[PDB]
């Protein structure tokens, strides 16, 4: 009935380097990202104050610059660059935790390109934690919170999808061909020779997290020294039931996904090539198959027939983007210039979730 | 002096251009051994080709080409076929497979395997070149090779030359007759290369040269021979000027000049007009009047468009044979007479008028006759933008459900660029209404 | 220069491979003891794609033949072509899979699956450039399901950019020479989807059929259909071979008529196709080629096209004819025909042509669809799957050899995924 999928889009603020290195032009670059609403965004807005110049040939007397590459995006969510951690975690995950606490399932995307902003979102510093450690903070003080007159179980896997293939990254050592993906009878999904953790507090969880990340499978020499050539799915399973109460064989059962996607590639910027162009290939064949389905999902008429089976991320998740599960994507982007082409194919990627047509 | 440098990229291209330089040497008496028995019979010395060959010492005729295709079929036919001791051996070629119709292979992977020898062979023709005039690019638009291949190669050129011409014979896809299921795709993916990188692109559809042989030569079951030897006729007709003497010689820079009037509006529509069988070459005068007349008719232009649905925006008539300047006069003051052929109300000149004294030359096996005259129109108009139109419906039909998009975005190439061309595509179009309308 | 490596599994897949070199071969002018007796330069241009030369002048098959047992070994070795093909290549066990999908693919083929693959990569490293695999088997069975979807999974693990063709033969349901076919088909199914660019669906009904009426043969035997089969697996592969006016490789024609990774499963059929006594009463041109190929009865996979919608249709023409006659004749089939065909792709066809006809036809044509009848056969293969599997008749034979009935259920539900995915592009919208 309603829109399970939402969208949340957050604009980073320059950072200092930035901000004195080619801003001094406006005393190059120039802020191609503008905000006007929680729901609103204006890409390559024509606010630049030397202009009447341009259109006096856009108009119909010099047809040398008459395209026009100023876009409009609506979202569900938007935040500013004046908005800190908080609001975001209150406005994309914090809800989601009461689903988990009550019986459905709940996931959340990452998604960005370089410099983008998406690891101090997600991770974030020390004296600014990043979203996921608020939610597993949260979610231990409401399991603290109900410790009398139910018990609470938590339950904690990490696996990365690399070139369609599954890999453990708490366990290295077990081979892809073990990690199998397997649907149960209960409607549930399953990765073979998982290896399951169980930790007491979100510390321990913070550390896992960590000793995961060692593991995953990076690559140098490219925009970014430590760039992510695989999506990395963190499941955190919440399996509860009366304490006192009726002494039944049925425990209630919920899943928490938190999926750091790999950013999108335009083999262009790639010249030596070799097997990264086979990684590239995967992950963007990955990421439409995701767009896919989410586009599916969200359309009412499409959805007879959902391409789960396309990418082993859509096959995994086929249960926790559905009408009961809760869906959320955090989709951060940066305003420079010097990020232009990237960010306007994140824009474009966010959109096709749905496609508000803001001619209107 | 006034060379020019041919690039022939593709299946298509290469076979326009088989025709093309089987066409120059007939036309310069160059043999396919590259001999010419008139220097040792006459003497020579008092003859101009090298707008499209170089004479070496012992009296070869290399021609000023390049042929460049990812897999090795079609070439290795040209190197297999009469002419394989015409071309210097360097006709480039992938050690591999094709692009597979689509342009991520031609333009990312597959394509940057031969880019530097393209451009090194490029480098050492243009330096043999003391007068060079621009290069002449023949592609298709439908193929892989021929959208993400000639978008490469023409950002390098762009990128290393800037100011040289550009010119491009490109084959359009047709409204209904196709040959592949992804050719609006590779179409669109070539806006940029061909609206940024270009200076006059000139288009054609199979489907108008197939009804032209049809109504005109009476050939019920034409091949691709006979459109490549009409695509080789115009672009001789275009390049008469640089070669043979005429009362009004129109080169590359002074046809540009009239007939681009803004930097983006430079995709005209080319008209071979007296393309006469050899049965009706008699009961027919075929005189400047009736080839000019023959030149606006909708049933003869080579792509399928109506031009009554549009304002031409201007005109270049480049005669050949015997041919005065008073008929031509004639001739263009019936064609203002006329009111079916409406022209901007900006251009109140409207036509630019080449006249050359050589006649066409007839190849043995053709289709075309002897004729005496000859003329090929080409005209900016603003009817061209109904072909791109119908191009664009079929993106939107296929890009909706993303159909064959993972072959390329699997093959390096972001999603975003499909919407990003038919956004560029949809500008251009734009702009081809808002130069029709009249001024206030 | 685009060389491509046959595989040829078990007894259906050895035979047609068979009588497919004998057709090469005679294409080609190689004899049997492997020298060159043609009479044009065009042959011997391309033989690489099939062929590697041997000191003495000699053209030995890039071809490698796997079997769980010797007899069809021995068939082969003494055939008519028999001495050809090298004789290391010849990869063969002793104890046979039984019918049974899980001895040649857990038990007995995964011993003899090492062997394989070191001749597979002593032939694919020895090539300038390496296109493809090719792939001949049957599903029905036992090795060739087994044997031929593991080497499938272990060549896409070493070579994943490269093309994967397979012409597997599928069960009929008139036909059934065998109890088992239903768990085999399926769970061979189960591993196509997955690791192949192009799978060629073909059942001995529809070929059968085909001789029966095009024909007009008394009594057809494995021969014709395996020179049926043969002359598809030849069409497909023509361009890579001659030069023609419109190329098209193996890639160009997945590219071309696979709009989704999982929708790759085609039916061929061969045009020129007539019974002999009755080849002077018809002429032989485009338009009597394009209504055979369109026909329902010259399909060789047992489907009505009219119970469902060409996704993409693929026609290589062969012979010296006009590009304004393909043309006009494809959008005459489209137009004609438009309700079975998608509306949501413009042009469904795929042209290509080449300028060297087979030997003795002065033209020819292939055919290759994408439709949604293709469904009814993995309908067909569930309708019996079920009725074996809600009772587990002959499970045990499976389960003995390490497998568990999680597998039956996985490649079941992939089977029925896909056959909603076809389904879903089949009514109008
Ligand atoms: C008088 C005449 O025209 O002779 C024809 C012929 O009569 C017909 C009936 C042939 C004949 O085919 C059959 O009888 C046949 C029987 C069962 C299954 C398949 C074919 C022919 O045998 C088949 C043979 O075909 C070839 O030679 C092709 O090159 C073929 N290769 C082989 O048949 C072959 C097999 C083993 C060893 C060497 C060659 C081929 C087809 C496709 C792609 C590559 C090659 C031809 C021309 C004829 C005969 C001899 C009677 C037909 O065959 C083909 C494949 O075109 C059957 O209907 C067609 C149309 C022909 O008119
Ligand atoms: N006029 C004309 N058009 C041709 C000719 N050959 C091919 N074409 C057109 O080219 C279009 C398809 O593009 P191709 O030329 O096949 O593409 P390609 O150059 O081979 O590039 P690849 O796909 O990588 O091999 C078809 O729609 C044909 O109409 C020709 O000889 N003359
Ligand atoms: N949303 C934000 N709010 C405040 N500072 C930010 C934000 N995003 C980025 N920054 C600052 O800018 C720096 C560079 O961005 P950063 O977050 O490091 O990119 P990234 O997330 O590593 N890129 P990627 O992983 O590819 O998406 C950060 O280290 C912060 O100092
Ligand atoms: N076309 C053809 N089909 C065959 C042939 N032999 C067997 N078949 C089919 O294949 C099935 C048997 O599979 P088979 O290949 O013998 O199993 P395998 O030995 O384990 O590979 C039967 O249902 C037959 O319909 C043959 O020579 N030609
Ligand atoms: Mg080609």
């Amino acid at each position: 009935k309603q829109s399970s999928i939402s969208v949340a889009v957050r604009v980073r603020p320059f950072t200092e380097a930035e901000s004195n290195r080619l801003v001094k032009i406006d005393n190059g670059l120039r802020k191609i990202i503008n905000v006007v609403d929680d729901r609103m965004l204006i890409f390559d807005p024509p606010e630049t104050n030397p202009l009447t110049k341009m259109q006096r040939n856009a108009f119909p007397n010099s047809f040398k610059g008459s395209r026009i590459r100023e876009h409009r995006f609506v979202f569900d969510r938007l935040f500013d660059e004046d908005c800190t951690q908080d609001q975001v975690y209150r406005n994309t995950t914090q809800p989601l935790l009461d689903s988990v606490l009550d019986g459905y399932n709940a996931t959340v995307f990452a998604y960005g390109a370089t410099g983008c902003g998406k690891t101090h979102t997600i991770s974030g510093t020390p004296e600014d934690p990043g979203v996921i450690f608020l939610t597993m903070k949260e979610l231990y003080n409401r399991i603290e919170e109900l410790k009398d007159t139910k018990i609470i179980d938590i339950s904690l896997s990490y696996l990365e999808i690399y070139n369609e293939t599954i890999r453990d990254l708490l366990n290295p050592m077990t081979q892809c061909k073990n990690l199998v993906i397997r649907e149960d009878a209960n409607n549930k999904i399953s990765v073979s020779n998982l290896s399951r953790h169980r930790p007491n507090s979100v510390e321990e969880v913070m550390q896992l997290i960590l000793e995961g990340n060692k593991n995953r499978t990076c690559s140098p020499t490219e925009a970014n020294a430590t760039s992510s050539r695989s999506h990395a799915v963190l499941q955190i399973n919440v399996i509860q039931k009366d304490r006192t109460g009726d002494i039944t064989e049925e425990h209630t059962f919920a899943t928490l996904s938190i999926i750091d996607l790999a950013g999108s590639e335009r083999a262009a910027a790639t010249k030596n090539r070799g097997a990264r162009l086979n990684e590239g290939a995967n992950i963007n064949k990955s990421l439409l198959a995701l767009g896919n389905c989410i586009n599916a999902l969200c359309d009412p008429r499409r959805r007879n027939h959902v391409p789960y089976r396309d990418s082993k991320l859509t096959r995994l998740l086929k249960f926790s983007l559905g009408g009961n599960c809760k869906t959320v994507m955090i989709v951060c982007v940066s305003p420079s210039s010097q990020h232009y082409d990237e960010t306007l194919n994140t824009l474009k990627y966010a959109d096709r979730a749905k496609e508000i047509k803001t001619k209107l | 002096m006034r060379e020019c440098i041919s690039i022939h990229v593709g299946q298509a291209g290469v076979q326009i251009g088989n025709a093309c330089w089987e066409l120059y040497c007939l036309e310069h008496g160059i043999q396919p051994d590259g001999q010419m028995p008139s220097d040792k019979t006459i003497g020579g010395g008092d003859d101009s080709f090298n707008t499209f060959f170089s004479e070496t010492g012992a009296g070869k005729h290399v021609p000023r080409a390049v042929f460049v295709d990812l897999e090795p079929t079609v070439i290795d036919e040209v190197r297999t076929g009469t002419y394989r001791q015409l071309f210097h051996p360097e006709q480039l070629i992938t050690g591999k497979e094709d692009a597979a119709n689509n342009y991520a292979r031609g333009h990312y992977t597959i394509g940057k395997e031969i880019i530097d020898l393209v451009l090194d062979r490029i480098r050492k023709l243009a330096d043999q070149c003391t007068g060079l005039q621009g290069f002449l690019v023949f592609h298709s638009f439908g193929g892989g090779t021929g959208s993400g291949f000639t978008s490469l190669l023409m950002e390098r050129l762009s990128v290393d030359y800037g100011k040289k011409s550009k010119l491009e014979f490109s084959i359009y896809p047709a409204p209904q007759v196709s040959t592949a299921v992804v050719e609006p795709y590779n179409s669109i993916l070539t806006t940029h290369t061909t609206l940024e990188h270009s200076d006059c692109a000139f288009m054609v559809d199979n489907e108008a040269i197939y009804d032209i042989c049809r109504r005109n030569l009476d050939i019920e079951r034409p091949t691709y021979t006979n459109l490549n030897r009409l695509i080789s006729q115009i672009v001789s007709s275009i390049t008469a000027s640089l070669r043979f003497d005429g009362a009004l010689n129109v080169d590359l820079t002074e046809f540009q000049t009239n007939l681009v009037p803004y930097p983006r509006i430079h995709f005209p529509l080319a008209t071979y007009a007296p393309v006469i069988s050899a049965e009706k070459a008699y009961h027919e005068q075929l005189s400047v009047a009736e080839i000019t007349n023959a030149c606006f008719e909708p049933a003869n232009q080579m792509v399928k468009c109506d031009p009554r649905h549009g304002k031409y925006m201007a005109c270049c008539l480049l005669y050949r044979g015997d041919v005065v300047p008073k008929d031509v006069n004639a001739a263009i003051a019936t064609i203002k007479t006329k009111r079916s052929i409406q022209f901007v109300d900006w251009c109140p000149t409207g036509f630019k008028v080449g006249i050359n004294y050589q006649p066409p030359t007839v190849v043995p096996g053709g289709d075309l006759a002897k004729v005496q005259r000859a003329v090929c129109m080409l005209s900016n108009t603003t009817a061209i933008a109904e072909a791109w139109a119908r191009l664009d419906h079929k993106f939107d039909l296929m890009y909706a459900k993303r159909a064959f998009v993972h072959w390329y975005v699997g093959e390096g190439m972001e999603e975003g660029e499909f919407s990003e061309a038919r956004e560029d595509m949809a500008a251009l179009e734009k702009d081809y209404e808002e130069v029709g309308v009249d001024s206030v | 220069m685009r060389e491509i490596v046959h595989i040829q599994a078990g007894q259906c897949g050895n035979q047609i491979g068979a009588k497919f070199w004998e057709v090469i071969s005679d294409e080609h002018g190689i004899d049997p003891t492997g020298s060159y007796h043609g009479d044009s330069d065009l042959q011997l241009e391309r033989i690489n794609v099939y062929y590697n030369e041997a000191t003495g002048n000699k053209y030995v098959p890039r071809a490698i033949l796997v079997d769980l047992e010797p007899g069809t070994m021995d068939s082969v070795r003494s055939g008519p072509f028999g001495q050809i093909f090298r004789p290391d290549n010849f990869v063969f066990g002793q104890s046979g899979a039984g019918n049974n999908w899980a001895k040649g693919h857990y038990t007995e083929g995964a011993e003899l699956v090492d062997s394989v693959l070191d001749v597979v990569r002593k032939e694919s490293e020895s090539c300038d450039c390496l296109q493809g695999f090719q792939l001949t088997h049957s599903l029905g069975g036992g090795t060739g399901s087994g044997m031929g979807t593991l080497l499938i999974s272990k060549i896409r693990e070493e070579y994943p950019d490269r093309i994967m063709n397979t012409f597997s033969v599928m069960p009929s349901p008139k036909v059934s020479d065998t109890v088992v076919e239903p768990y085999n088909a399926t769970l061979s199914v189960h591993q196509l989807v997955e690791n192949t660019d192009e799978t060629y669906c073909i059942d001995n009904e529809a070929l059968y059929d085909i001789c029966f009426r095009t024909l007009k043969l008394t009594t057809p035997t494995y021969g014709d259909l395996n020179h049926l089969v043969s002359a598809t697996m030849s069409g497909v592969t023509t361009c890579l071979r001659f030069p023609g006016q419109l190329n098209a490789d193996l890639r160009k024609l997945a590219v071309n008529m696979v709009p989704f990774p999982r929708l790759h499963f085609f039916m061929p059929g061969f045009a020129p196709l007539t019974s002999r006594g009755s080849q002077q009463y018809r002429a032989l041109t485009v338009p009597e080629l394009t209504q055979q190929m369109f026909d329902s009865k010259n399909m060789m996979a047992a489907c009505d096209p009219r119970h469902g919608r060409y996704l993409t249709v693929a026609a290589i023409f062969r012979g010296r004819m006009s590009m304004k006659e393909v043309d006009e004749q494809m959008l005459n089939v489209q137009n004609k025909n438009s309700s079975y065909f998608v509306e949501w792709i413009p042009n469904n066809v795929k042209t290509a042509v080449c300028d060297i006809p087979p030997r003795g036809l002065k033209m020819s044509a292939t055919f290759i669809g994408n439709s949604t009848a293709i469904q009814e056969l993995f309908k067909r293969i569930s309708e019996q799957f079920t009725a074996m599997f809600r009772r587990k008749a002959f499970l045990h034979w499976y389960t003995g050899e390490g497998m568990d009935e999680m597998e039956f259920t996985e490649a079941e539900s992939n089977m029925n995924d896909l056959v909603s995915e076809y389904q879903q592009y089949q009514d109008a919208t």
